[PDB]
């Protein structure tokens, strides 16, 4: 359109193959084109879709009994704004359902009766009604007392929004009164009124929903309308005229804007020639052009051709040629030639391939006038051939870290520095420039839980190791958690809690064996002129004791140490010691109060230089590096060449993951700085673990 | 039973739905003077109220023969405090049950712990 | 463990307890072979009946009915009328057949003339035992059909190379296991007589071992040497053919070696990274082409994800900081720190998502993905940033990706569900796989054995050619009626039948693994020990796929191996030791 | 549509649209397909449809044949 | 792929009869066994017009094209819709199972059950590889 001076938009017609998967890329390309690059179009032959997400949810409701009516099905009815005005359901309210329905346990079907209904064995909980349960008298009372009826209170909910939860149970009595009705078997002359009732019983109109409701109604109505003048009698399941439905009403297409005035696009209608200057064609690929419909099998036609026979094969062939002939000036055909993914090969169609072999025994080229008439012919083929390519594309990023500055404050909390030491490297983002990754919510988990893994079976083992110092019972909390639903059905839950209290018995007994009545006590005190506040709670008067059930760190243990430095700052003689699984102890001397602060203000400075830029203190890789090169009993460097290639073997094995850990390369913090680990930040890495994590293996014992 | 002629009350929007459900989960297939008595107490609650005399109640009779209903079951139940007692979900303030009942009042067991402690501290 | 009635002169019966002891420890106890066959008939017979209500089908499910409909008793009418419209049928690539197949295929052209059957086939190359394709199936109809026929020129590889590739399969006859399979001489082509491959004048011999020094050796010890040998090698020739060292001439035409030219051949995906790191190491371009990863694995759809809930929700300033902070939008720690404290430039990118959010109502998916695209102009920088096409191409593919959920779906809501979802799931579905950034110049291809069905290599490696992996669950055929028979307890019988069978597999790898060289190609070897103690005498190189080609089922040493290899070692085969160097 | 004006037009004691339809005959032979089974000639039929049916299989045929 | 060299080599074989002159040996010698290049020729042209339609298909489609022929005695209906994803089916199934048959166990039954395998999951992940396919023979 460049190149000729004028030429109408209303003279360009684009025909192609297929329309429905071709279209999405054709409107987003012309909904996507630049400002003086854009030129208008009209799509004839869409797909139906007036008013979608109403017919899908009519069709979902019509689709009722046969379903097990999973919560995230639930939800994707209930996101209708239509079904949310009506039932009063709103955006920010929408939130604390989805949370309360993914964190109350409310995972398997509607109710019990359906459970039994499926033959399977009655759970009594997990259902709808649980939840339901759960949540009303969770309103009702606290969680602290116990359970009423051996189903556990749920307190997320106790305010003036709790309305939802009667609005969803109103709703889900309606669901279950139409699960009942929609089943049996009925006439025709009681099935008329029946699609009335639903569309009143749940939707409450909107400005635009008439026209869905009238396309509703006008269809049902036609359907019965047919089956009564065509006189039957006896009764018809839903099924048959659910599928009726489903079918009969996307089988509307649109044909009213065919000449709108800028460029169309359409299927090949049979017959249709009009002239035209410019026709393209798109996807001419063998196994495509023209479509094979087999005949159904017992026709009788197809045994005797006669001369007034249609075939759709003979009718594309047809409108090849009635298109060809009804050109004027140009004519642009193209086809998939090479598969994208493995670089194979495809065909172009036989139509293709005769048109191009009888232009290529037509004409020659000018160049070799007199050479070869088959030479000339391939020549020509070559020639007229086009060949794309497969990209369109056929100042740079800068370093991230920068010199920042940054004051010393003369007053700072001991929490800031042990956040700040937990991870420095994503402890530089969460704070200091205020910038964090906020995950989305999960999912809502398929079934009730046949194993714990995780945060939860963690929570559920600190909840016993808390009651096992105090030696308290088990049964009553054991008792909670099968009220709670996150333990397995049935004596399946007695077998893991036979299992994790014989497995925390030996660390409880280790606890008991040196605990100590202590107090919390506040710390005041000073480091190269800087005042640190904080608290220290729960410190044994003789020394230290902590416990907490994880496998064993040297980030783990580097709090122990802090705890200790800042122990003996406040004077406090006395060891420190902390126990995890497995019996894994960690044991620190006390010493001078001056060389307490000396190690405190080689970490304040740390922590001075790791705020201005982001210091890089591997916490595990490091000390894994570190300490295998270290020998206790010199208490001093080792340099040896042939530990060189082992502290690369088990730095790199405790880098990157195995099958079974998860992988410390794989966290985006790390994945932020940099794509590849570097054998240069390997060097400054193991500089100021040594620099740093160095006098941990000085003092443990 | 008192279902669809409540699901009126509620297109009547006199009482809540939210009353409904807490009545009948709460409920069941109880006694229906219990069944109205949970939906009462709701109602006020959902009102803002925090003392529920039940004389009040008792004579208040919005939307059904209450006496005339009610009278189905076994002794005098005209002594409504252990007539209520029968039932399974109110108590004393022995268990863990979301009704109690302590001066003649009945509402609900936090408003229960609140009204108590505070009953305490004025008389 | 001692009521054995024989021990009485190791350590008479006397009474029958002594001997019902063993009676009862002779037997294993056990619920597992109850438990599997009730929920094997169940879980089958349940999924089989609830596809009936949905009304939907399946590829096992449709042969399934097409054989119920055979065994019905109108099969004669069924299958009269297929031979009439049929009255012919070819098959190719017949190594890959099910006995349901062959069932069918027996039942419909076993008889009536006029009517003909030719297969086409290969007893080798039969590697689908995991794709539900069996062997025996073809035993079982090579006992039925009685003609056989083979060709002969082979119009790809090196004379010496065949004759190579002959003798050293030529070793015993009836190799592969089986008196079913035996293996004869094919011929070369007379044209490809002129290909040489030279290194510094002389030519080189076609095919070539190499071997470790040293009593026993490990699977450490294997990988850690043989690596940095063969990448050694590799560097060497690479190094000599970029000065028409070395050259690839059929007579007089030669050329040098690029990268293209040289690839390597493997076994399994857990080894990969070391002969990838070690061929790194001497800065080498390497691609592993036999990665089938989800692009939802990267962190191209983390970054997509944040920008898509940034622009829903473009009102908090932490949500937005956070699509700003990743690194394909390329900011610095300045650049935040000066949008941190400029409100103006803050409100600034504030007003522009107000905007797109309402274009991203209006127009779908793909528009605002490419208007986002070209508005912050960061398609130069990754051109500009080096490896940057890598992480490029996985928008667009991702780009392409949600348009079959951004038609078929409207709710803003369920696309950013939707994304998260297939976040945690990695589907192996085709089109989620990864395309190629650059299948378009000279390049190092690391590909497995599975993948390297058909396609030809002028050179290629192969490193782990000795290890092996012993079977041990309980899966094998009848040895007469060829029925996959499935047994629950534990008989050695058993267990010794399928690990007959597992090395016929092993070396049908290995005849795979020997093909598509047509000038040359080479590999190591390794005297490698699966016992604990180390110097017994007894070897199991044997065991392994290899070691029955040399050892011919003996137990032996370095010395015999050494032996056994350069017996045969005369002019076309060269053998050499390997040092770790 | 033009030549059934034509027929209104010229030949008389016609209805405007017969009782010949793509969806008619689809209930009629609802109706008549049990009825007619049994007759000597429906026996590849009888052996698809006696089986197991709730009328989904008589409705694609019924479709088909119409 | 092969139907492209199929056409190949019957364009090129109609052409080469036509000139009575071939190069590749295999066209020369069928040339020899040619009786008659006319009939040839005619055989060959109302042949290579035919391809579009040529029947060459995978089992799948093979069966998939046959059955819709003749469906008479298999009594499938004639539209379906296919499917895939059967692991979730399967999955689903086996959890189906385990509900029925593991909860109404008592605690000694149950506890040689929570010995050899724990879950579900597991339990599929080990019985996955007999499921598709012909089932086996159990000895």
């Amino acid at each position: 359109l460049e190149e000729d001076p004028t030429l109408t938009p209303r003279d360009i017609i684009v025909m192609v193959a297929d329309i429905d998967s071709y279209s999405p890329f054709i409107q987003a390309v012309f909904g996507s084109a630049p400002a003086d690059r854009y030129l208008p179009y009209a799509i004839s032959d869409r797909r139906a879709r007036q008013s979608h997400p109403v017919l899908e949810a009519f069709i979902s409701l019509l689709s009722l009994p046969d379903s097990r009516f999973v919560s995230e099905d639930v939800l994707a009815l209930l996101d209708v704004p239509v079904l949310a005005a009506r039932f009063d359901i709103t955006e920010e309210g929408l939130r604390y359902l989805r949370q309360w329905v993914n964190e109350s346990g409310i995972r398997w079907g509607i109710d019990d009766d359906n459970v039994r209904e499926l033959e399977l064995p009655a759970t009594g909980q997990h259902t709808w009604r649980f939840g339901l349960t759960r949540m009303l008298l969770g309103y009702a009372m606290e969680s602290a007392q116990g359970e009423w009826q051996s189903v556990l209170p749920y307190d997320e909910s106790s305010g003036l929004i709790a309305e939802l939860v009667g609005h969803l149970a109103s709703l889900l009595m309606q669901l279950n009164i139409w699960r009942r009705g929609l089943a049996q078997e009925r006439p025709l002359e009681e099935w008329l009124p029946v699609c009335r009732d639903m569309l009143n019983a749940f939707f409450l109109p909107d400005a635009e929903t008439e026209a869905a409701m009238t396309l509703i109604e006008q269809q049902w109505q036609a359907i019965i309308a047919e089956g009564l003048g065509a006189q039957y009698g006896d009764a018809v399941p839903l099924s048959l005229l659910r599928d009726e439905l489903a079918q009969r009403l996307d089988q509307e297409r649109i044909s009213q804007r065919f000449l709108a005035g800028p460029v169309n696009i359409c299927t090949l209608m049979p017959m249709r020639s009009i002239p035209f200057k410019v026709v393209c064609l798109l996807g001419m690929n063998d196994g495509v052009y023209p479509r094979q419909l087999a005949p159904l099998g017992f026709d009788l036609m197809s045994q005797k051709p006669k001369r007034g026979d249609r075939s759709r094969r003979d009718d594309d062939r047809y409108l090849f040629l009635e298109a060809l002939i009804s050109a004027q000036q140009k004519l642009y055909i193209s086809y998939i030639g090479r598969s994208i993914q493995d670089n194979s090969e495809r065909f172009p169609s036989v139509l293709v391939q005769e048109l191009i072999d009888y232009i290529g025994q037509s004409h020659y080229l000018p160049g070799d006038e007199a050479l070869n008439c088959d030479e000339s012919e391939a020549r020509v083929k070559a020639h007229l051939t086009c060949l794309h390519t497969r990209m369109p594309f056929d100042k740079a990023h800068s370093e991230f870290v920068q010199p920042l500055p940054f004051t010393l404050p003369e007053t700072v909390p001991l929490e800031t520095l042990q956040r700040f030491w937990a991870h420095p490297v994503r402890a530089f983002f969460q704070m200091r420039l205020q910038v964090n990754f906020r995950t989305e919510d999960s999912e809502i988990p398929d079934t009730e839980p046949f194993i714990l893994e995780g945060l939860s079976r963690y929570q559920i083992n600190q909840q016993l190791l808390n009651a096992l110092v105090e030696q308290d019972d088990a049964e009553r909390l054991f008792r909670r958690f099968r009220a709670a639903g996150d333990l397995p059905y049935g004596a399946f839950g007695e077998i893991f809690w036979e299992t994790q209290c014989q497995e925390m018995q030996q660390l409880a007994d280790r606890v008991i064996a040196c605990r100590q009545p202590g107090q919390s006590m506040e710390i005041d005190l000073a480091c190269n002129g800087v005042q640190i506040t904080g608290w220290l709670p729960q410190v044994q008067p003789d020394g230290l004791l902590r416990w907490r059930p994880s496998l064993l760190s040297v980030a783990q243990g580097m709090q122990l140490w802090l705890e200790h430095l800042v122990y003996c700052a406040s004077g406090g003689n006395g060891e420190s010691r902390l126990f995890l699984r497995k019996d894994g102890e960690w044991r620190f001397p006390p010493l001078a109060a001056e060389q307490a602060l000396h190690y405190l203000s080689q970490l304040i400075e740390g922590y001075r230089e790791g705020m201005s830029a982001p210091l890089l203190v591997l916490p595990e890789s490091g000390g894994a590096w570190l300490k295998t090169c270290y020998d206790a009993q010199n208490d001093a460097m080792l340099d040896d060449d042939s530990t060189l290639q082992k502290a690369r073997t088990k730095f790199l094995q405790a880098y990157e993951g195995n099958m079974m850990v998860r992988g410390e390369g794989d966290d985006i913090w790390y994945q932020r700085l940099w794509r590849q680990l570097t054998p240069e930040t390997m060097e400054a890495i193991v500089e100021q673990s040594q620099r740093f994590l160095l006098p941990l293996f000085r003092f443990n014992q | 039973k008192l279902q669809k002629q409540l699901l009126e009350a509620v297109e009547h929007k006199q009482l809540r739905p939210l009353d409904v459900q807490f009545a009948l989960t709460v409920a069941g297939d109880e006694h229906p003077a219990v069944t109205l008595a949970a939906a009462l107490l709701s109602h006020d609650a959902g009102e803002g109220h925090v003392c529920l005399p039940l004389s009040r109640l008792e004579n208040n009779e919005a939307s059904h023969p209450l006496l005339a209903t009610c009278v189905s079951e076994i002794g005098e139940l005209q002594n409504w405090e252990e007539c209520l007692l029968a039932s399974q979900a109110v108590s004393r303030g022995d268990e863990p049950t979301p009704m109690i009942l302590c001066g003649d009042r009945l509402y609900l067991n936090r408003m229960w712990c609140n009204e108590r402690t505070v009953a305490r501290f004025f008389n | 463990s001692y009521q054995l009635p024989e021990s009485l002169e190791k350590f008479t019966p006397r009474h029958p307890l002594f001997e019902a002891i063993d009676q009862l420890l002779a037997e294993p106890l056990s619920i597992r072979d109850l438990v599997i066959t009730r929920a094997l008939a169940e879980i089958r017979e349940t999924v089989a009946r609830e596809k009936r209500r949905r009304g939907e089908l399946g590829f096992d499910d449709m042969l399934s009915r097409l054989d119920s409909a055979l065994r019905s008793e109108s099969g004669e009418v069924l299958a009269a009328a297929i031979r009439t419209r049929f009255p012919v049928a070819m098959i190719d690539e017949f190594q890959d057949t099910d006995p349901q197949q062959y069932r069918i295929f027996r039942r419909i052209w076993h008889h009536q003339p006029e009517t003909a059957l030719l297969l086409i086939g290969d007893p080798k190359q039969a590697i689908y035992a995991f794709r539900g394709a069996d062997i025996f199936t073809y035993m079982k109809a090579r006992s039925e059909v009685h003609a056989h026929y083979t060709l002969d020129t082979n119009w790809r590889s090196a004379p010496g190379m065949v004759n190579s590739v002959n003798k050293l399969f030529s070793q015993t006859d009836d190799a592969f296991m089986f008196r079913e399979i035996p293996f004869i001489p094919v011929k070369s082509a007379g044209k490809n007589q002129a290909l040489r491959f030279v290194f510094k004048g002389e030519t080189q011999p076609a095919m070539k071992m190499w071997l470790m020094e040293g009593e026993s050796c490990g699977v450490g010890d294997y990988q850690s040497t043989m690596a940095q040998v063969c990448a050694a090698q590799i560097r060497d020739w690479l190094q000599a053919g970029q000065r028409g060292e070395a050259l690839l001439m059929n007579g007089d035409d030669a050329r040098p070696v690029r990268a293209s030219d040289i690839s390597v051949l493997v076994r399994s995906r857990q080894e990969a990274a070391q002969v990838r790191d070690a061929l790194t190491l001497l800065e080498i371009p390497s691609v592993y082409l036999s990665n089938r990863d989800s692009v939802f694995e990267t962190l191209e759809a983390q970054e997509m994800l944040w920008l898509l809930q940034a622009v829903m929700t473009p009102e908090r300033e932490n949500t937005l900081r956070s699509a700003l902070a990743t690194s394909m939008m390329g900011l610095n720690a300045l650049d935040i720190e000066t949008l941190n404290n400029d409100e103006h430039a803050w409100d600034v990118v504030v007003e522009e998502f107000d905007g797109y959010r309402q274009i991203w109502r209006k127009r779908g998916v793909m528009p605002m993905l490419r208007a986002l695209m070209s508005a912050r102009n960061i398609a130069e920088n990754l051109l500009a940033t080096a490896g940057g096409e890598r992480r490029l191409t996985d928008i667009l593919h991702i780009s392409e990706l949600l348009q079959e959920a951004g038609t078929q779906l409207e709710s803003e809501h369920a696309l950013v569900r939707w994304l998260s979802q297939h976040i945690l799931e990695p589907d192996s579905n085709a089109s989620s796989q990864q395309m190629r950034l650059e299948s378009d110049k000279h390049l190092v291809q690391i590909v497995t054995i599975h993948k390297s069905k058909g396609l030809e290599y002028p050179l290629v490696w192969l490193p782990f050619i000795t290890n092996f992996r012993v079977q041990e669950q309980a899966f094998y055929h009848d040895r007469h009626s060829f029925e996959a028979v499935l047994d629950l307890n534990a008989a050695p019988e058993s267990v010794d039948l399928a690990e007959a069978e597992r090395l016929a597999e092993d070396l049908r790898l290995l005849y795979v693994a020997l093909t598509r060289s047509v000038w040359h190609c080479s590999l190591g070897v390794a005297p490698l020990v699966r016992r604990r103690g180390d110097k017994k005498g007894d070897t199991d190189v044997h065991q392994s796929a290899l070691g029955r080609l040399l050892q011919k089922g003996e137990p032996q040493d370095a010395a015999g191996l050494r032996t056994c290899i350069e017996a045969l070692c005369d002019d076309d085969i060269a053998w050499q030791t390997a040092q770790t160097g | 549509s033009f030549i059934w004006d034509m027929f209104v037009r010229v030949l008389p004691e016609i209805p405007k649209e017969s009782a010949f339809n793509k969806q008619s005959m689809s209930w009629k032979l609802m109706t008549l397909l049990p009825q007619l089974l049994e007759r000597e000639d429906f026996t590849l039929l009888r052996h698809y449809l006696t089986d197991d049916s709730d009328k989904r299989k008589l409705f694609q045929l019924s479709s088909k044949a119409a | 792929e092969l139907r492209g060299r199929i056409r190949s080599n019957i364009h090129e074989l109609r052409i080469a009869c036509l000139r009575e002159t071939t190069d590749n040996p295999l066209y020369e010698r069928l040339l020899e066994e040619i009786d008659d290049k006319a009939q040839a020729a005619q055989w060959l042209l109302l042949a290579e017009r035919q391809m579009d339609e040529a029947a060459v298909f995978t089992i799948h489609g093979f069966c998939q094209r046959m059955l819709n022929l003749n469906a008479f005695e298999s009594g499938m209906l004639f539209e379906q819709q296919l499917i895939e994803d059967e692991s979730l089916l399967r999955y689903q199934a086996c959890a189906d199972f385990w509900r029925r048959h593991c909860y109404p166990l008592p605690r000694e039954i149950a506890q040689v059950v929570f010995e050899t395998w724990k879950g579900p999951q597991a339990l599929l992940r080990d019985i996955n590889r007999y499921l598709q396919g012909e089932a086996p023979v159990i000895k």
